[PDB]
């Protein structure tokens, strides 16, 4: 009745999806064999038997990760129809993943998407998971998003983009991939969620006391975020909320749709006690900049819009009191022309702890989605890097030989500057 | 945290360090193989400050052994309690300075200083938080004095913020093992007053006196003296590696004992000291230890404090005790020795108490006295040097190794300035 | 509804807090695990479970003491959030603890303070425990008190300062630390309690017959004093009293707010019998100068103000009779311009003996807080010492190299002289 499909590009996308579907299975009490020893109708379809399968699509050019998924514990769960594999990865080259190699299987992915869509009736939207550094990520995301937006006129489209960290990088040509893919996705993405690895590293080390965190833990956190986002659809609440509500409440202007996510509470198992976890307490934890999942201090900007999804046993009266108190603060400042920048959603289902995980089970949790102007600053940094790596025309020859024009780089930089200018200009106050 | 890097120069320094690391391993219950088999978590909680845990739960001493001759390093590698050392640490040349300070500071030192500094920087980056360095060497041998001065100069030029400790065996007044040691002693002391934070002057004369008389031993070997000095050092640092009702660290001692930057030379003293038979004929009382620490015969520096005044006094106690008792002892002893302290410093006793005793005994005490009498010592050395510089005897070795007479002139001038400052501040009212 | 938070600087502060929270747990019947097999609402917050945690903050630069606390019996009780540790102690150097090292964690301590304050609603005041000799004590006390007084305009602030003994010293530079920290705290401290180790040594040796007392016993005594001070808030009485009452009744002038504490009864367990412990008897015991916890004979000065807190089964009639008799005495002389220098408070809860302790349980106890002019003399002595150690400019170079000016020493000495002059001048009588 209300279905939403998933797409995973690149190794980051695949691992994030592993965590996400793991979490969803844990939620709806689903065995790795599709059995459950309605609720699940949104994400799981049901075969003739009592077995269920997830409406998921996995795509990559390197078959190693998909082979790991097939040989992983969640083997029997997936439908081997969707586990699309290529031959050679884009190799951190947007040109390969957007002009040369992605063409080989773009048709196959589109066909699988259409077949899944035709068997669904309450199609809500697309959850695209993909990094930015990897050429697979940028190229295939650009291609697939363009194709889908061409096909379906107006349907929800959500991305969970792994924004490259300011200093902690892994690749070398990350500015190029990021700039190209952002210039592309600026026109197609309904609403994209920036997430950085460095911020999650900081959060896990300081708050969860894990001195050496692995990618698994970051994937756990992002899966928690996604589950809390969709819990309003997947369950009932005193005040539910849909994705169209989000896009209506968080997009004052058609271009500015790049919020960031934050989650709470996050405390070690040994620290489950020693605090009562007030709704005001978790509110403060959310709004504390040390918990925001993108390396930007909001105190340098204004929250243009904020949304809070609570799950568990919550009461709107105290929630409203805490929010009103938050508004009374000074450093948390919004635009003058926006009188109220808060949307509230409540769900009765508390989150469930991941077995073998690192967090501790709680009775109330809150996810925050904030669209502010501080995030604008982040873009500038990347442009900075790009400019240097573009001043010497370094690494350009790979893309040139792959069928790309320098004018594309110039125009992408211009579009990034235009977006940053729009962000800053909206950040200003109104006359009279 | 607050890890301390140990450096040893000179043959005496190497022997002292061997015995000292033996003592440390015994205290923390560390076998010669380097594995911990102790029974008190206290040892493991602060083991990092002196050891590094390599995988398979092995422990290695954070020490550096330096010389220019292979004999001493070969001996160390030969005997037990040598395996646990990191075999790459043993930096050594082939010649040996040979009591020529110019060789140990200009020619030979310039060859191995690179490797020494490389290993030092590696150790520094290996540790979490650097507290300071403790150095072991001599002042007679050219190796010890020259290379120690060179390393101290370079390190201080690399770490102006860290604290530096030196345990320099000052040559004895009466007995002299060499012929030319006044020259190198003067030069090394010049460099020390230049670039050191505290110097624990020690003489073999006083150690021999203590071993022969107090311990009642007619045959004191170098092993016994080295064991005594090792016990002194362990007692100095044990306020860091163990809890105590009133703890101290190197920084606190440095602040307390140095009223003015030049006057930073101390003398140590240890208690109790009992023979094999004369042990159960005495009660182990805080008053007993206090009175044992304060007397001419029990000072490891050949200089009567009665001839001068105590600028500052520090005391570190080990084993359980009551603070009030120690306070009473301090007040009584300051009352009776009112003529033995500077007037312009009221309450010149710096107390600290640990909570772990020295092996099989019940309690112990270590005394660190920064007094003025030591200048007399220096005086005598200068006089020796003075005579030996009037005829410029043996000068040609240093002259042909690059040093000039102006160096000796400046060194004696600086030493005389230091002695004048000490005497003047003793006379301060 | 009425909450008051604690801060502990330096080893002295930490050990004193150990004793204090031990005593409070013994009072409210609190297990080391926050269970109690309202009253506790003032000092203990309650988690979701039946577990309670103390609103305490521990700060030090040497991690050894905090590690001992963590490995001590009271491990599970505390919240590991607040056990703030540094790397290198101030090392009896006020400059290190006030300009160089304290800056490293001052923000963290302030953040913890603010978070604790926001979860409390009846915030009463701050109980700062810190010695004076230790550079950690002086430096961090100055810094933190300045920050808190800057933040909160008018709220109660109480210190329990370990004044350095006249003759029995432990450090060497104690005059410098004491002078600097006193010059600082003169403007911020609402009300500070002088306590000396030598006086407590004397009291324990003579009255409790303990020939060799340890720091533990002194901590027990000070914990008893603090518990008796707050018993009026933590319980009901025929005539209760609040901290604002104390500050109104003991501060005739804005600068003179340095009282001293005394406690009674103090008798050995073997001497529990052989006296009936009259209210007049305990009154005499309190007013006897041999029991005052600061090395100053009040007979050399005048009591400007006195306050008596009784706990246990007491009756105001006989209390008033005993006080009136006390007034009739001669050597106990006040200022002519003050007609009555007594405040009285009564609580129904008798003190409880510390298990494994040295004292004996009683049914009535009395704490006395006296603001007199004799204490003024004490300051002079320190100045004396300082002058000598400042005449030769000894030890100055450490502070100079740490970012301090000799003019600071000169101005601190001048301010100390000004305070002593004010004390003596108020000590005089009035014209006509
Ligand atoms: N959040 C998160 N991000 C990851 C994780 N693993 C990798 N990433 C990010 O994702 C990127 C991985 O590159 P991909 O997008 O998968 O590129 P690819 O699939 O290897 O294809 P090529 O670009 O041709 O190499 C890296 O730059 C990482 O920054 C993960 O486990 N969690
Ligand atoms: N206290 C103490 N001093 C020692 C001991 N062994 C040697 N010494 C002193 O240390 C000095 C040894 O000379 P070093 O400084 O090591 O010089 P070196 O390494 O032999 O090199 P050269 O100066 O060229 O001979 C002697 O002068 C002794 O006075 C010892 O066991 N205990
Ligand atoms: N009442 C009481 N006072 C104590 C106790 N232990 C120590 N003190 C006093 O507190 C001081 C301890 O120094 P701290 O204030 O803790 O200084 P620190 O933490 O060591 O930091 P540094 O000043 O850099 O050394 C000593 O001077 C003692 O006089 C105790 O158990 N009870
Ligand atoms: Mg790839
Ligand atoms: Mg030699
Ligand atoms: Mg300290």
């Amino acid at each position: 009745m209300r279905e939403c499909i998933s797409i995973h590009v690149g190794q980051a996308g695949v691992q994030i999806g592993n965590a996400c579907w793991e979490l969803y299975c844990l939620e709806h009490g689903i065995q790795p064999d599709g059995q459950m020893p309605d609720s699940f109708n949104t994400f799981f379809s049901e075969t003739g038997a009592g077995k269920h399968v997830p409406r998921a699509v996995f795509v990559d050019l390197e078959p190693t990760v998909i082979d790991e998924v097939r040989t992983g514990t969640y083997r029997q769960l997936f439908h081997p129809e969707q586990l699309i594999t290529g031959k050679e990865d884009a190799a951190n080259n947007y040109a390969r993943g957007h002009y040369t190699i992605g063409k080989e299987i773009i048709d196959l992915v589109l066909d699988r998407i259409r077949k899944l869509a035709d068997q669904c009736t309450g199609l809500q939207g697309f959850l695209v998971f993909h990094s930015f550094g990897g050429g697979t990520g940028s190229g295939f995301t650009s291609l697939l998003m363009e194709r889908l937006s061409v096909d379906y006129g107006k349907k929800s489209k959500l991305e969970f983009s792994i924004y490259p960290a300011p200093q902690v990088s892994t690749a070398v040509v990350e500015p190029y991939n990021s700039i190209l893919t952002t210039h592309t996705t600026l026109e197609h993405s309904d609403c994209a969620f920036m997430v950085d690895n460095e911020a999650i590293y900081d959060i896990c080390r300081r708050n969860l006391d894990i001195e050496r965190p692995t990618y698994t833990n970051l994937n756990r956190l992002i899966s928690q975020i996604v589950s809390s986002i969709t819990a309003s659809l997947r369950f009932d609440g005193a005040l539910n909320v849909d994705l169209t509500n989000f896009q209506t409440n968080l997009v004052p202007y058609p271009r500015i749709h790049f919020p960031l996510a934050t989650y709470a509470p996050v405390i070690s198992a040994e620290k489950a006690y020693h605090e009562q976890l007030s709704v005001a307490e978790i509110t403060n934890a959310c709004f504390e900049p040390a918990n925001q999942m993108v390396k930007c201090d909001p105190r340098h900007g204004k929250y243009m819009a904020c949304c809070l999804l609570y799950r568990g046993d919550v009461v709107p009266k105290d929630v409203n009191a805490a929010i009103a108190t938050i508004k009374t603060k000074r450093s948390i400042q919004f635009v003058d022309w926006c009188p109220t920048g808060f949307k509230v959603g409540i769900n009765y289902q508390p989150p469930t702890v991941v077995p073998g995980g690192d967090l501790a089970k709680v009775q109330r949790a809150v996810c925050m989605l904030s669209n502010t102007t501080a995030i604008a600053e982040a873009w500038a940094r990347l442009d900075h890097k790009f400019d240097l790596m573009y001043a010497k025309r370094a690494f350009v020859h790979w893309y040139v030989g792959e069928g790309m024009e320098e004018g594309e780089f110039s125009e992408a930089r211009e579009d990034m500057a235009a977006l940053e200018k729009d962000y800053e200009e909206v950040g200003v106050d109104s006359v009279e | 945290m607050r890890e301390i890097v140990h450096i040893q120069a000179g043959q005496c320094g190497n022997q002292i360090g061997a015995k000292f690391w033996e003592v440390i391993s015994d205290e923390h219950g560390i076998d010669p193989s380097g594995n911990y088999v102790g029974d008190s978590d206290l040892q493991l909680e602060r083991i990092s400050v002196y050891y590094n845990e390599a995988s398979s739960h092995k422990y290695v001493p954070r020490a550096i052994l330096v010389d220019l001759e292979p004999g001493t390093m070969d001996s160390v590698r030969s005997g037990a309690f040598g395996h646990l050392f990191r075999p790459d640490n043993f930096i050594f040349g082939q010649s040996g300075a040979g009591n020529n300070w110019a060789k140990g500071h200009y020619t030979e030192g310039a060859e191995l200083v690179d490797s020494v500094l490389d290993v030092v920087r590696k150790e520094c980056e290996n540790c979490d938080c650097l507290q300071g360095f403790q150095l072991t060497h001599s002042l007679g041998g050219g190796t010890g004095s020259g290379m120690g001065t060179l390393l101290i100069s370079k390190v201080r030029e690399e770490y102006p913020d860290r604290i530096m400790n030196t345990f320099s065996v000052v040559p004895s007044p009466k007995v002299s093992d060499t012929v030319v040691e006044p020259y190198n002693a003067t030069l090394s002391i010049h460099q020390l007053v230049e670039n050191t934070d505290e110097t624990y002057c020690i003489d073999n004369e006083a150690l021999y006196d203590i071993c022969f008389r107090t311990l009642k031993l007619a045959t004191p070997t170098y092993g016994d003296l080295n064991h005594l000095v090792s016990a002194t050092m362990s007692g100095v640092t044990t306020s860091l590696r163990f809890p105590g009702q009133l703890n101290a660290d190197l920084r606190k001692l440095a602040v307390n004992m140095v009223p003015f930057p030049r006057l930073h030379f101390f003398m140590p003293g240890f208690a109790p000291l009992t023979a094999r038979g004369s042990q159960q004929y005495r009660a182990l009382t805080v008053p007993e230890l206090t009175q044992q620490m304060f007397d001419a015969k029990n000072m490891m520096a050949a200089c009567d404090p009665r001839h001068g005044r105590y600028l500052t006094v520090a005391t570190v106690f080990r084993g359980r005790m009551s603070m009030k008792e120690v306070d009473e002892q301090m007040l009584a002893i300051q009352s009776k020795n009112s003529s033995y302290f500077v007037e312009w410093i009221p309450n010149n006793v710096k107390v600290a108490v640990c909570d772990i005793p020295p092996r099989g005994l019940k309690m112990s005490s270590t005394f660190i006295g920064n007094s003025t009498a030591i200048q007399e010592l220096f005086k005598r050395i200068s006089e020796q040097f003075t005579a030996m510089f009037r005829r410029k005897a043996f000068l040609h070795w240093y002259t042909g190794e690059g040093m000039d007479e102006m160096e000796f002139t400046e060194a004696e001038s600086n030493m005389n300035d230091l002695v004048s400052e000490y005497q003047q501040y003793q006379d301060a009212t």
